[PDB]
Order: structure tokens, then C-alpha cells, then sequence
């Protein structure tokens, strides 16, 4: 054979979580979308086309410095009107089975699901229910089998360098309002805490500091946060009163006359929340 | 050691061809140079950087229009000493004038720096 | 050679003349083409290597072919190697329909000289048979991984158009080893392909001379069929006339 | 192409001097603003900027609103950005700029006393009754028309100092804004986005929390509480020279601006008033 | 004296289009933009601007013209046809643009004579020293580039119009054989390529 | 031989020097240039110390530094 014993080869892999769902039933052929995004080596391991469909979540990045560092930042999706339920932006352990529809959607993204919560008896009634159910063993096994492998290898990538940033003492993270004067924030920590590690993992990837203290030199973003956390999840709710207006102006004559070529502000929400401590630069 | 060769006219500094670098001893001498050479500003070929390189600890500037800097560096085997460093570089922390310095360092900066018109 | 434009407005008379000469489009053309057929080989070679790494044999090419005993891997690999040839002749076809014998020769009295991979039916079913000794001395001979190979105005312009670029066991010497194998099969294949669609005679009759091979092919490779490995490059004895008056 | 360009109506009036005016193109621009771009970013430090509103299918409310050009560590003078009557002479450095844009200052300000203190000083230029004296009269006609063409009681319902919460009692920064000029209080509408817009009984909320703070000295890139908002901005050399020919870069960036966002603009039963 | 005056007429019609430019409003020169691939809405704006101005001079009478276009700048040789860097294709009843950025780009970066060429002008030294004793610009280069691109979107835009009037069979026996418009004015007078002559001969 | 920097600097300032002595109103280069300096007779190329060879993107100039030093 051509390459040399074992070796293991070094390629570009597919980051995103949901990217391995595929239909047990072999017979019926499907392809998940994934953006391309996917295929970047970056702290994202979800495609933004899955974060906009499960979380209603986007990406952004955040340009922070004399060197410009980027820090990676994710952004409402949620309408103005939308209510309860809605607003879970990324729902809690006790919260997601209800928030995402199992039912409605394939086995092998439940089980996906049941994996990032820690869900394990969920887990195992899936594992037992395709073991009793269909040709199991012919390639159905074998196809389970693969999708709980890279579900479980991106899980033991994450969970421990989660841990050890928990543990951490140079870097260190408080997801809850800034404003210790305000009742929508309550223990954040708790619930993050609360959280798996990958989930943790992305939390931290998504949600931005409202403040960030460098060494000695403190940068805040914002007068007030965008979100907040709570026994459901991640709510995007404004924690003081009235939701912020998200226009969503894309995807799901004398004014322009002035304003031909022109700055202008981007009208989206980005998601400010907790405070964030720092040693050196660790960039 | 036959890696570098001791400066002339130095009891305490020495230069690594293969590493390209200049250093000084912070408080001991050297010792069986049966060679030495001259100094010479090539030997401090300014390093290429598109970014800065950045340095940490004890930093100190020898030339700012020549990007030249004395940088504190301990020998793994605990040898206390300083690196002549000519390059794009940057400090981490903040830059040190060299006064700090002891006088030894500072009679071998003097005699490598200042030219014997 | 070279060519002239002429620019003029239609109102006016006074008009611009430009000379262009084309060997500028020339060394453009041939750079393409030389890149383009390079590309296509080093994509066959690539082919070829990761199909016999699917069928996932431990042993390298040379080992499997000095290992006497595993006749099993060298019938595997000729069939593989005789079937990508065949397909890549007739692209749609991905079989090889009739059954196929395979035999090992060991013995100069058994080998026959200039082929060592040939074929004959036994009156139901084609036999391939295999010089094995003959295989392991051509992919063992040392090869010259140094030396290069070669109108020196062209030669310069590309040299000075062209730029050059500055965890797997292939080195030159493997990939040598295996463009030796794939044309050895390629000659073979052609050979049967000669047999199976002009008789048996007609086999034996190319054996004996292989330049029949010129009309009882070019009818139908030429034309429908990808070009032969070997017309990357014309291929020539040195000192061949004078040899020949010997 | 009338130049609003308030500030470029300046003329070196020495002759020694010769007054480029490098000012920004949009003053041709027949906009809300009677300042372009580049006076703005100068003597107000503020960035012209557009928010759209409703944007979906013809609808387009594009309100516009500046950006603050102060970072987080200016203070006092430093961090006011339109200074009031009372301050406004001590936050620029009038003695440090033209008298020309002096007197624009002061006719913005009403400071008719330093209006005639400007052109007594100018009584005594070398060619003063030559060509100062027309140069005072063409200036002073320019701002005196701007001046009047601002002021809306010449021949709605935005308040700025409503929305601070936290706040003991008293607002007043509309109160100042009342006091002052029809000019300012254009560009402080224009360049102000109030935090909150209610269309007949339908509010929009564009921030959790106002960014511009109003007071008796003026308006200043302040927070209502809290630490101020973190706000970032050939001769060929050797050092140009490159060396050796040889992470976020697939996704877009959110801007580290910070838009003047304050007030609370109320509309009443009148709908998409689009004209 | 009278052909000055047709020069006069041609470069005020390059000065429309110039005046499309500035609407347009791009900060950066039609060589740098480009060259930078990023922008390609810059560079599908700059195409369709050229081809309403076209379309606009060669039917005076006629303002109105396809106000949506699908869009795509094409970088690799197989995604382009020689002579004719602009294509315009239908994905079945979707009307796709195609433009060959890189050889845009090389047109444009070619050096050109502007210097090396002498020609003859109105030149009288008595006149230059009668005037000698009495006493935001483009450059040649880039007005060259400007009139080379413009004479390609006029190709592109005759193809167009042979493809919408005609049909996309005619579009591309066009493409194939351009023998159509040799005699061209016959609205045509408008377009610059009806105001001079080009040719090859053997050599 | 170290200091390949201000080399290139040197040539890239004299060939713009000449350039512009050739055409006045350029004061640039345009396309940006490589340079490399080589430092063999095998590498060097006689009566052509200076040389130029695009590597299909932009153009690179070679320098045969010890024949510069050399003449000099
Ligand atoms: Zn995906």
C-alpha cells in the first residue's frame, strides 16, 4: 500500500457538530447543509448554518487592541416581537428537549442532541431503540457508531480545556449582568456552570464580555447587556425592559439621494453580557 | 567553547556565529579565548519581522533608529546575561534605560558601541 | 511567425501599424499544453496508487512482488492495474465481464522475453500469465533519480517565464516503479485487446511484430479513446541507426 | 452645488496666510446636516453615520446619527463634544484657529460681544477697508443665512435628556438644548439618535442604555454611569522594505463605534411618513 | 478642424461615462478594483452602469432597461472564453452575466504607448510663444484604460442585445461568427466602436 | 552579503532613479518587485549582473552581489 504504516495524515476536518447527521434509514439518502464555514480551525464548532437554525445565533467578530485581536462574537437572530419560548436563544439541559422538537427532526440530531447535554439515559434509549430496529447490524450499527465517535471525539476535544479554563486563574469569565443592581441577571455563573463543557465552550465563543480588563487596562464594549441567562438557557431578553428592535433585513427618493455612499451603523444585536478578566495577552 | 568566539577588547562578551548572537555576561568572565574578534556592526544583522517580534522581561534600548535593544536573558543552566539584539522588535512590558545596568555590562556596552574614532 | 495591426479612425487617415511576433504565443501555448498533460498523468499515477491502496495490500509494490508465495496479491494488482487501463480506454466500462486465470511463471523456459505480461485462452476462458522474476528485475533495477532529461531560445524563454516552488512511504523511485508497472500492463493490455478483437493469429502476428499495432489500434484509440501513457513524450534508442547498420 | 460646507466659508483674509479649506465632499449633499463630514470630524469630533430603520421592501427610515471620536480615557473638555455657550470659548482653542472661524463660532454661540471684538481687531489690518471688511461681510452673511435657515422661527416631540434612568430629578438637557442656537439644536437632532421611537402607540428600542450624556457644560461622549466606552480609531524607507515573500478572516466584523444613541423620539397618530 | 470636432464629440461621450463613474462613486481606480476580487459588487455595478450607459446611447429614445441581472466574476480559465471576457448565459429563464476578471485585469495593467507614439496635433510654435510672451485629473494612461473598457462592454453589450432580440441560439452563432456587425450603423453612431477601424494581417 | 535588505533597497531606488530619468512624471513602480541575490557562479549569469524574470505573477530582479563587489 502507499502510505507508510499508520501515519496518521493531516487534513483539513469538518467542525460542526451537526455536520455528521445522516439517515439511519440507508435506503433514503440525505445530505445535511453546512455552511463553509465549517471547514475553518477556529474556537466555532457549529456550521453558522446550524447556529442559525437550532440557536438562532450568527457569527461576528469583534477587532480588540496596537495589534488588532479579533475575538469572536455571536449576534441575535431574534425578532422584536418574538415571546416565551422564543427567546430561549440556546436552552438549558432541562430546557432543550422541550425548545427543540425531537420529534420533528432526524434520530441521529437527537442523539446529537442527547451527547452535547449530558443526557445519557436519552442516549441509551436511542443506542437500545437502534440496536431493536431496523437492520441494525447490516450498516445502520455502523453508521450510529460513526456519528456517536465524532460526536464523542469533538465532546473529549472540548470538555477538558473547558475544565482547565474553569479551573483556570490567568483567564477568567463571569456570564451574568454586569449591573449587580438588576434582578434579570441572578446567578449566570450557576447556570453556566450548569452547562456542559462543550456547551460551556460555546457560550464562551458566542457571548462577548460588556466589560474586559487586560492586565490593568479595562475595555468596555457596552453601557449595558444584550442577553441574559437563566434556568431556561440563554435568553435574549433585555434584562432592564422593553426588547431591542432587530429589524432582520436579510435573509429569513431624496433620503438616498443624501445618502448615497455614506457610513452607516449596522442595526444588529450584538450579545454583551458578563465580565471578563485577563493576564498578558495569551493571543 | 568553540560555538562562539570572545569580542576583543571584552573580559565578558562573546559571539555565536551559528546563532547569530552577541551576549554579555552579567557578572562572570570569560575564560581560554584563545581567539577573538573584532566587533563589527554586521554582526548585528537586523532581523526581519512583518509583525514585531515580541520580547518579554527586561528590556532596554540601545539604538531606537537602529531598532537595537539589550535584552536580559538567563542561560537555562542559570548563567545570568544579556542579548545585543538588532531587528523589528517589541517590548511586552515596558522599555528600561540602561543605567540600570550594572557597571560591568556597561563598560562592554560602551567599548562594543561607541566607535574607537 | 509574426503578424501586424493596423489601428485608423474612420474619419481620419492617419493610421498606427503594430508588429507582434508570435513566438510570445507560441511558448504560451506550449507551456499550457506541457502543464496541462503533466497534470492529467500526475492525476492517472495518483489514480492508480490510491486504487491499489484500496484494496489495501500491507506490503509495498516491490515486497508484494518479491513475495513468491502471495500469488494472490499479484493477480489481484495485474487484474486492477489491467482493468484502470481498460476503463480508461472505454471509460464506462468498470468490469471486466469474462472471468480471467492468472499464472506466475518462475523459469526463463517458462518467461517469454519483451512480454512479460501476455495473454492465451484455454478454448473457454483467457489466461494472463506473469513473468514475476521479470517484474521484480525491472522494478528493482536502480534508477536514476538525478539526472535531467532533454531549440535553446524556446528552452530560455521558459526558463526564464516559467517559476518553480520551492507523510507517505512514495519517493521518486516508487512512483517510478509504479509508471513502469502501469505501462507494462498498458503494452500487455494493448496486446490482448489486439487478440480479443482480431483473433488469435492476429495476436500471435503482433507478438512477432508489434507495429500492426498501428492501424489495428489508431482505428479506434486515437479517435475515442484517452492517448497512450507513452505519448507524453517520443521515445527513441540512442544511436539508433548506427545500431541497426550493426 | 450649494456648499453647505459651515466652516469652509472661511478666507484668509492675510495675506500671508492662505487657508486650503480641505473639507469633505458631502457639503453639496442637500441634507439634514449643515456641516459636512469633515468640519463635523474637526471642531466636533463626531463621524456621520446612517442607521436604517425599516429597510425591508420600499420603506426605507434611514435615520442618521454621528459617532463619537472620543476614546475611553479623555475627560471634561476633553470628552465634551458641543460645548455650551458658557464653555464653548474655553473648549476650542479660538486664539489657536482663524479669526474668520472665530467669528462663525460666535455667531453660532450668539456672541455678538466677540462678533464686534473680531472685527474691531480687524479695523486695524493693513488693506482692512480694502478687502477684511469684505471678507467680514461675506463670512458673517454666510453663517447670519445658515443661522437663519436652521432656526425653524425664521421667515418634534425629541427629547434627549429623557431617557436617563438612575437619574435623581430634573433632566434639563432639553432645557439647554432649548437655549441653544437653531443651528445647534439642527445638529444635535441630526446627529443624535434618540435610544427609543414610538409610532403611534409602538415603540422601538435601538439600545439597552443611552451613549451621549447632556448637561450644563454641553454634550459629552459620557456614560450615564460606569467607565467610559471602549472607543479604538510614501517615502520609500528601509524599513519598507519587506522581508521573505512568506484568524477570524471568514467572517465579518462587527464596528468597535460608538453611535451617538439618546433621547426618545415620540411620533403621533401620522404613520410612515415617508416623503 | 471638423474631424477635431467629432474627437471633441467623442471625448465628451467618454466624459458621460465618466460622469457614470463618479455616480457610481468608487474610491478606488477601475484598475485597482479590479484587481481586488473581494469586490465584486463593485465590479457587477461597474458592468451593469456600462451597459445601461450603452444601452442608454444607443436607444436616445429609449431610457428603460433591465433594472435585475444575476451576476458572476469568473477567475479560472475554463470559466472563460477567449475574446470575449463578458458572456451572458441563461440557467433556464435566469439571466447570468459572466466576466472574466483576470483578463480585465491584464488589459488594464498592459503598458501602454502613450509616450512612444508620436502623432500629429495642432502644434504652432509661434502660437506657444505668442502665449509664452503674453503670460481631481485622469492622465492618458488612465483614460486609455477607461475608452478600453468601455469599447469591451460595448462588445459585450452588442452581444447582449443580439441575445435578447435574437435569442440565446443567435447569441451564440454570434459569439461564434461576429461577421453580424460589420457594418454595424444600420443608434449605432453612439458607440464608439462605430467611430474607427482595427485590423491584423499576415506578417 | 548579510544585509540583503538595504541591497534591494540600493537597486530598487537606482532602477526607479533610471526609470524616472526615462519618464519624469513616475515618481513609482507600479507592480511591486521581488528581488533575490545570488551568491554563485552557477547562479550568476556573465554581463548581466542585473536581471529580471516574472514568476508568472510579478517580476523578480536578480542580483549577482559578488560581481557588484567585484566592479566596485
Ligand atoms: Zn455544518
Amino acid at each position: 500500500l502507499v502510505p507508510v504504516g499508520m501515519a496518521p495524515r493531516q487534513m483539513r476536518v469538518n467542525r460542526c457538530i451537526f455536520a455528521s447527521i445522516v439517515s439511519f434509514d440507508a435506503c433514503i439518502t440525505y445530505k445535511s447543509p453546512c455552511s463553509p464555514d465549517a471547514y475553518h480551525d477556529d474556537g466555532w464548532f457549529i456550521c453558522n448554518n446550524h447556529l442559525i437554525k437550532r440557536f438562532k445565533m450568527s457569527k461576528m467578530v469583534l477587532p480588540i487592541f496596537d495589534n488588532q485581536f479579533k475575538m469572536t462574537i455571536a449576534r441575535h437572530l431574534v425578532g422584536n416581537k418574538e415571546r416565551g419560548i422564543k427567546r430561549i436563544l440556546i436552552p438549558s439541559a432541562t430546557n432543550y428537549q422541550d425548545v427543540f422538537n425531537l420529534n420533528s427532526m432526524m434520530q441521529a440530531e437527537q442523539l446529537i442532541f442527547h451527547l452535547i447535554y449530558n443526557n445519557e439515559n436519552a442516549v441509551n434509549t436511542i443506542c437500545d431503540n437502534l440496536k431493536y430496529t431496523e437492520g441494525f447490524t447490516s450498516n445502520t450499527q455502523r453508521v450510529i457508531h460513526s456519528v456517536y465517535a465524532t460526536t464523542k471525539s469533538i465532546l473529549d476535544t472540548t470538555n477538558p480545556n473547558t475544565f482547565c479554563s474553569r479551573v483556570s486563574r490567568d483567564e477568567l469569565r463571569f456570564f451574568d449582568v454586569t449591573n449587580a443592581r438588576a434582578l434579570r441577571g441572578g446567578a449566570g455563573d450557576q447556570l453556566f456552570n450548569n452547562y456542559s463543557g462543550f456547551l460551556q465552550n460555546l457560550i464562551r465563543r458566542a457571548v462577548a464580555p460588556e466589560y474586559l480588563q487586560i492586565d490593568t487596562e479595562e475595555l468596555r464594549f457596552r453601557n449595558c447587556a444584550t442577553c441574559i441567562i437563566d434556568e431556561t438557557g440563554l435568553v435574549a431578553s433585555v434584562p432592564d425592559g422593553p426588547e431591542l428592535y432587530n429589524p432582520i433585513r436579510s435573509s429569513d427618493r431624496e433620503l438616498d439621494r443624501t445618502l448615497s455612499g455614506y457610513e452607516e451603523y449596522p442595526t444588529y444585536v450584538p450579545l454583551f453580557l458578563g465580565y471578563q478578566i485577563i493576564n498578558s495577552e495569551n493571543n | 567553547s568553540k560555538d562562539f568566539l570572545q569580542l576583543k577588547g571584552t573580559m565578558n562578551a562573546f559571539y555565536a556565529p551559528k546563532q547569530r548572537i552577541l551576549s554579555i555576561l552579567a557578572v562572570n568572565r570569560l575564560f581560554g579565548a584563545t581567539e577573538t574578534i573584532d566587533f563589527h556592526p554586521n554582526l548585528l544583522v537586523y532581523r526581519q519581522s512583518s509583525p514585531p517580534v515580541r520580547l518579554t522581561g527586561d528590556v532596554y534600548v540601545v539604538d531606537k533608529n537602529e531598532k537595537v535593544f539589550l535584552v536580559k536573558h538567563v542561560f537555562s543552566n542559570t548563567v545570568p546575561a544579556y542579548l545585543l539584539i538588532r531587528g523589528d522588535y517589541e517590548s511586552s512590558s515596558d522599555l528600561k534605560s540602561l543605567r540600570d545596568l550594572n557597571p560591568w555590562v556597561q563598560n562592554t556596552l560602551l567599548k562594543l558601541l561607541i566607535p574607537d574614532s | 511567425n509574426k503578424v501586424r495591426t493596423v489601428t485608423e479612425i474612420v474619419n481620419s487617415d492617419e493610421k498606427i501599424q503594430k508588429t507582434y511576433e508570435l513566438a510570445e504565443f507560441d511558448l504560451k501555448n506550449l507551456s499550457s499544453l506541457e502543464s496541462y498533460e503533466t497534470l492529467k498523468i500526475k492525476l492517472a499515477l495518483s489514480k492508480y496508487m490510491a486504487m491499489l491502496s484500496t484494496l489495501e495490500m500491507t506490503q509495498p509494490l516491490l515486497e508484494i512482488f518479491r513475495n513468491k508465495a502471495d500469488t494472490r496479491q499479484i493477480a489481484a494488482v495485474v487484474f486492477s492495474t489491467l482493468a484502470f487501463i481498460h476503463n480508461r480506454f472505454h471509460p464506462l466500462v468498470t468490469n471486466f465481464t469474462n472471468k480471467m486465470e492468472f499464472v506466475v511463471t518462475e523459469t526463463n523456459d517458462t518467461s517469454i522475453p519483451g512480454e512479460p505480461i501476455l495473454f492465451t485462452e484455454n478454448e473457454g476462458v483467457l489466461l494472463c500469465s506473469v513473468d514475476r522474476p521479470s517484474i521484480v528485475k525491472m522494478l528493482s533495477r536502480e534508477f536514476d533519480t538525478e539526472a535531467l532529461v532533454n531549440n535553446c531560445n524556446v528552452r530560455i524563454a521558459k526558463t526564464f517565464g516559467a517559476s518553480k516552488r520551492k507523510d507517505f512511504s512514495i519517493t521518486e523511485v516508487e512512483a517510478t516503479q509504479y509508471l513502469t508497472l502501469l505501462l507494462t500492463v498498458e503494452h500487455a493490455y494493448l496486446h490482448y485487446y489486439i487478440f480479443k478483437n482480431y483473433g488469435v493469429f492476429e495476436y500471435c502476428k503482433s507478438l512477432t511484430d508489434h507495429s500492426l499495432f498501428t492501424n489495428k489500434l489508431r482505428s479506434t484509440m486515437s479517435t475515442k479513446t484517452s492517448n497512450l501513457l507513452l505519448s507524453k513524450f517520443k521515445f527513441t534508442i540512442e544511436d539508433f541507426d548506427k545500431i541497426n547498420s550493426n
